[PDB]
């Protein structure tokens, strides 16, 4: 209880290391009291703090972070976009389906693979997923009848 | 004139080189910048001359790490050697012969040979190489073997003499020093013409006994070693009618293959602290040559046999006095020559007495002598090393370090078998 | 042989790693802000081994701080010297290892491993001559044990020609109440046997007994145990941190200390044994020699009289008679020659550093490769067989994708190790 | 809040409570109340010294 | 003794280079004539330490059969073999070695030049006087020493004026060898030269001249 509120005050510390350790610690604890302070940390000046806050929001899994995490998917830093896409899949809210479908066209090879396994965790994503990061799309299609012909590293994930 | 190139390998070879070139500069009136402020220019065999009067040592300093040579680069003699003569690697041989010879040494061998080639091409008639190194270190043992092998290919007709530091546990920094000593002795044996071993224990004892230094440092040891080295190379650096040139010295001292490890004995070693020193005569210093306390390697010549004996005198030494001192020595039962050999002492005289290093431990002497004996007693030094090699090699202790660095156990067995033949060689010649 | 990369993993690894950096920073004159405010150029002669030179005459530990648990990172950063560490060198996740080796080695730890290797690579490529690695970790938990050995394994593939050195804390039921600690230790010992060059056995059983029995601390704390650890780490690294001829680098130390590749587990010791808040009355050289070779002064709970020394490294710190040090080191080998192996001539090496540790005028640190270390592995092996014969808690490891046959390989390797130490303990040079 | 040097030791060995399998059997019972991974082989490290 | 000579003769064909060189040295110490042909074959040995020991042994025995093989050994790549052959040629004393030993006075190796000068003085042949007078102007003082000594041993008066110049040498031992050699030559040519030196010359050259005239009247 005291540790949760100590890490919540630390999200406003001058040190970037202290802020990113606090966002990570709050995700480990998984306390709901940190959901609003972590949503404010998603707009932090440093990208390592925004990425830790995004990852912590997926760990907690509160639906209040769905809209802020959808806005974090359009972040200039690829680590923040990957951490937000992973958190959206972990929360499993349907609101993230359209934003995660747009993330499948991302310039980064990591941010595009992260959105595929998230879409699989959450029907609308079948046609965009059919269109190394291909193994994540192959696994998501199996997790979700339309993806039988598109099958005909990307070999071990054929049977589903 | 016939030039000599000095190669200083590893920490021991480098630091001995420092004491040697510090002494040669003092003996020839050369300053640490190469300038000779001061007709008898015989030191041109060891120093080249560039521009207006800069005298540069004909020497290469090699080490597989930079720490020791960096001190040369930043110390007193930083302007004496051309920067290209001081060659350093980054990771040393870790007291492992196989890293010195194989994995680490292979990366610097060609650069070293190119720098030796530059020095060789400045020589109008190169006589040979003088190679300074320890037996114990991985560079001193392994890189020296590699370099001696390459020098046989590239030079061949040139003499190769060594000044080797035989290990003593009083100053030894590695358990594997007996292995490195046998490994380097085996691979160098066919590539060397002579090797003057200096047992660190013998030098340590001379410093404690004659110079009253309780715990001798490498500076103390190396300054005494350079006096011995200096006596041996004086004939090549000074002019004189009574000295012995390298061919005559070598053909008489080490005429036979393999058994080329003379025992050096030096006298007098006098403390600079001695309030009044009565100068010793040619008889006194000659007699001291047959005193085991004065030996560079701990062993017993009185219970061995001589094949050759050479006395290198320097200073106020008159030939009638040496002949008289040798007449005395001929009447000693402890000096037994082998039957098939000539019973006699070869004599060399250099005019310049030993030079005093300011701040050193030695007093000014009027005359000194370095005796070199090709004695079968040197086999006692090989026996001590081989016994230690055997204790560890029976269990293959530390061998994995060598095998993991380009060597095979078969090379250790070949080295040890060659050492057994060397011990047998001295035993067979020393037969009664 | 200049730079050492230091990695600290898990709660124990970071707690003993932070204590190491406080001690050596004090010795080298580095304050808690990174600035040098010492008085001797000997403090800076070999500062480059553990510290990077930064702008502003700052010295930054070449330390990488790893933990799956973020709370450990908060602890180090808040500590006395928490600010000397490079912020980008704190690699952490938002999970734990749940005192389970398989979570740290295969699942959670494997997800964070590439982030650590990116930081290790950045430090490594920035070295003029990397000596190798130094890892601080406990063998009883999940992160230091499982992820530490995974880091050792991955680092060895990428840096196969660099020394891998560790300070491994052995578990003890006297100090921790986690049942599965013998599992995590046996699984880690198997990794250490194959992938490290030199491993210092910091046994919590020995640390608990030194605190309770000799130091008379009736209720010891982790700070009390860590005081003995930091003193040990300072002494065993003196040779690497100050100018000298002997064991002055990780490779030369291993070439002198390790006769057989698997027998690289050292029993450290030191004299005098001190407590956190007591001011020591200096010891004589014979007192220093007698005590550092004494069982009551060893950091691994093994009686050195129940084995033989293959190799020994002795370090004397402070202004003392070197004549007395050589007299005492020769005497200790002569009077007790049966406890030193005869087939390794001159196996005991002595070093002397002029700078003594904080609070002391004279001290001594001992590093022995003793065959008596089989008592430590036998103790872990007995606790391992008690659980493994019943298959107790196996589903915790098996559930993480771990093969049950790995427990068998690890148990067989640690029992082979015990057997090899006994083979050299009986070895004669006839 | 406690300082890190005063972090207390939680011993398994009870005193007049547990010592032998008295702690282990008590834990095995409390537990009962509630793509295999490739592994390192013996002598794999030795091979790297050739 | 006879079977000992034959044992060392078989050993001149041993696989071991050490055994071959010890055998050639032992045969020279014995000085038995049966070994002269085996030792002449050993002068063509692959190893230079064996060729040098064979050359040295041939001088010790002193058989004239070895003169032509030893003259060919003077043109050897190894300086130890040339030194040992030049010394052996002087020891044998055959006149055939005079022209080859005159060429050896121009050798790049000081030991050879000194030993060839001494060998020429032992033979005492007239042909060596002009080349030995040139050796008095050698850069090495030991070669000048042996050339002065050899000129005295030969006793040819052509060396009088050059030996008088050697009395002004920088080396004290060369100056004494020259004064000794001048006394060895003797006669009115040296006496008239000493009579000039006693009032024109200075230093040791004047001293030598005044001492020579004290006992030569
Ligand atoms: N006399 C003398 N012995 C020395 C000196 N330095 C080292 N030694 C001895 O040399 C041996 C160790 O070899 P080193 O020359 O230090 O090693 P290295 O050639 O640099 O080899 P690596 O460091 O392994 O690459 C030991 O027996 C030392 O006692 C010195 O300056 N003088
Ligand atoms: N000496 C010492 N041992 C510790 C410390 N912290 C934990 N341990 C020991 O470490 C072992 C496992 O704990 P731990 O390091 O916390 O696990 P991890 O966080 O998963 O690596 C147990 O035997 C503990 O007693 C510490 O600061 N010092
Ligand atoms: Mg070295």
């Amino acid at each position: 209880p005291e540790k949760v509120e100590m890490y919540i005050k630390n999200l406003q510390d001058d040190s970037t290391l202290v802020r990113s350790i606090a966002a990570a610690a709050l995700g480990k604890i998984g306390d709901e009291r940190a959901v609003e302070p972590l949503i404010k940390a998603l707009k932090d000046e440093d990208s390592r703090v925004r990425a830790q806050a995004a990852g912590a929001l997926g760990q907690i899994g509160d639906e209040r972070a769905v809209e802020p995490l959808i806005k974090a998917l359009k972040d200039e830093d690829p680590s923040v976009r990957y951490r937000a896409a992973e958190a959206l899949g972990k929360i499993g809210d349907e609101r993230a389906v359209e934003p995660l479908i747009k993330a499948l066209k991302d310039e980064d090879t990591t941010v595009r693979r992260i959105a595929a396994t998230a879409l699989g965790k959450i029907e609308r994503a079948v046609e965009p997923l059919i269109k190394a990061v291909r193994l994540t799309a192959a696994r998501a299609l199996g997790e979700i009848e339309r993806a039988v012909e598109p099958l005909i590293a990307a070999a071990q994930a054929l049977g589903k | 004139m016939r030039e000599c190139i000095s190669i200083h390998v590893g920490q021991a070879g480098v630091q001995i080189g420092n004491a040697c070139w510090e002494l040669y500069c003092l003996e020839h009136g050369i300053q640490p910048d190469g300038q000779m402020p001061s007709g008898d220019d015989s030191f041109n065999t060891f120093f080249s001359e560039t521009g207006a009067g800069k005298h540069v040592p004909r020497a290469v300093f090699v080490d597989l790490e930079p720490t020791v040579i960096d001190e040369v680069r930043t110390g007193t003699y930083r302007q004496l050697f051309h920067p290209e003569q001081l060659i350093t690697g980054k990771e040393d041989a870790a007291n492992n012969y196989a890293r010195g010879h194989y994995t680490i040494g292979k990366e610097i061998i060609d650069l070293v040979l190119d720098r030796i080639r530059k020095l060789a091409d400045q020589c109008t008639g190169l006589q040979g190489f003088l190679v300074f190194h320890s037996f114990g270190g991985g560079t001193g043992s392994g890189f020296t073997s590699l370099l001696m092998e390459r020098l046989s290919v590239d030079y061949g007709k040139k003499s190769k003499l060594e000044f080797s530091i035989y290990p003593a546990p009083q100053v030894s920094t590695a358990v594997v020093e007996p292995y490195n000593s046998i490994l380097t002795t085996h691979t160098t044996l066919e590539h060397s013409d002579c090797a003057f071993m200096v047992d660190n224990e013998a030098i340590y004892d001379i410093c404690r006994r004659n110079l009253d230094i309780e715990r001798p440092t490498y500076t103390n040891l190396n300054r005494l070693i350079s006096q011995i080295v200096s006596s041996i190379t004086a004939s090549l650096r000074f002019d004189g009618a009574l000295n012995v040139d390298l061919t005559e010295f070598q053909t008489n001292l080490v005429p036979y293959p393999r058994i080329h490890f003379p025992l050096a004995t030096y006298a007098p070693v006098i403390s600079a602290e001695k309030a009044y020193h009565e100068q010793l005569s040619v008889a006194e210093i000659t007699n001291a040559c047959f005193e085991p306390a004065n030996q560079m390697v701990k062993c017993d010549p009185r219970h061995g046999k001589y094949m050759a004996c050479c006395l290198l005198y320097r200073g106020d030494v008159v030939p009638k006095d040496v002949n008289a001192a040798i007449a005395t020595i001929k009447t000693k039962r402890s000096i037994q020559f082998v039957d098939w050999c000539p019973t006699g002492f070869k004599v060399g005289i250099n005019y310049q007495p030993p030079t005093v290093v300011p701040g050193g431990d030695l007093a000014k002497v009027q005359r000194a002598v370095c005796m070199l004996s090709n004695t079968t007693a040197i086999a006692e030094a090989w026996a001590r090393l081989d016994h230690k090699f055997d204790l560890m090699y029976a269990k293959r202790a530390f061998v994995h370090w060598y095998v993991g660095e380009g060597m095979e156990e078969g090379e250790f067995s070949e080295a040890r078998e060659d050492m057994a033949a060397l011990e047998k060689d001295y035993e067979e010649v020393g037969v009664d | 042989m200049r730079e050492i990369v230091h990695i600290q993993a898990g709660q124990c690894g970071n707690q003993i790693g932070a204590k190491f950096w406080e001690v050596i920073s004090d010795e080298h004159g580095i304050d808690p802000t990174g600035s040098y405010h010492g008085d001797s150029d000997l403090q800076l002669e070999r500062i480059n081994v553990y510290y990077n030179e930064a702008t502003g005459n700052k010295y930054v530990p070449r330390a990488i701080l790893v933990d799956l648990e973020p709370g450990t990172m908060d602890s180090v950063r808040s500590g006395p010297f928490g600010q000397i560490f490079r912020p980008d060198n704190f690699v952490f996740g938002q999970s734990g290892a749940g005192n389970n080796w398989a979570k740290g080695h295969y699942t959670e730890g494997a997800e964070l491993v590439d982030s650590v290797l990116d930081v290790v690579r950045k430090e490594s490529e920035s070295c003029d001559c990397l000596q190798g690695f130094q890892l601080t970790h406990s063998l009883g938990g999940g992160t230091g044990s499982g992820m530490g050995t995974l880091l050792i394994s991955k680092i060895r593939e990428e840096y196969p020609d660099r020394i891998m050195n560790t300070f491994s804390v052995m578990p003890s039921p006297k100090v921790s109440d986690t049942v599965v600690e013998p599992y995590n230790a046996t699984l880690s010992v198997h990794q250490l046997v194959e992938n490290t060059d030199e491993t210092y056995c910091i046994d919590n059983e020995a640390l608990y007994d030194i605190c309770f029995r000799t130091l008379k601390l009736t209720t010891p704390t982790y700070g009390d145990l860590n005081h003995l650890v930091s003193a040990t780490m300072s002494g065993v690294t003196t040779c690497l941190r100050f100018p000298g001829q002997l064991n002055a680098d990780l490779r030369k130390l291993a070439v002198n200390m390790v006769p057989f590749p698997r027998l690289h587990f050292f029993m450290p010791g030191f004299a005098p044994l001190t407590s956190r808040g007591s001011q020591q009355r200096a010891l004589t050289v014979p007192e220093l020699t007698q005590q550092m070779f004494d069982s009551k002064n060893m950091m691994a709970a093994c009686d050195p009289r129940h084995g033989r020394y293959l190799t020994v490294a002795a370090i004397f710190r402070g202004r003392m008679s070197m004549k007395e040090v050589d007299e005492q080191m020769l005497n200790v080998q002569n009077k007790n020659s049966s406890y030193f192996v005869e087939w390794i001539p001159n196996n005991v090496k002595t070093a002397v550093c002029d700078i003594p540790p904080r609070g002391l005028k004279m001290s001594a640190t001992f590093i022995g490769n003793s065959t008596a270390i089989q008592e430590l592995f036998k103790r872990i092996s007995e606790q391992f067989t008690a659980m493994f014969r019943r298959k107790a808690f196996l589903h915790w490891y098996t559930g993480e994708g771990m093969d049950e046959m790995e427990f068998t390989e690890a148990e067989s390797n640690m029992n082979d190790l015990v057997s090899e130490y006994q083979q050299y303990q009986d070895a004669t040079a006839d | 809040m406690v300082n890190i040097e005063e972090r207390p030791i939680k011993a398994a060995i009870g005193e007049r409570k547990q010592t032998f399998e008295d702690y282990l059997e008590e834990q095995i019972q409390l537990e009962e109340q509630e793509p295999k991974q490739p592994f390192l082989k013996r002598g794999e490290g030795l091979a790297r010294f050739t």
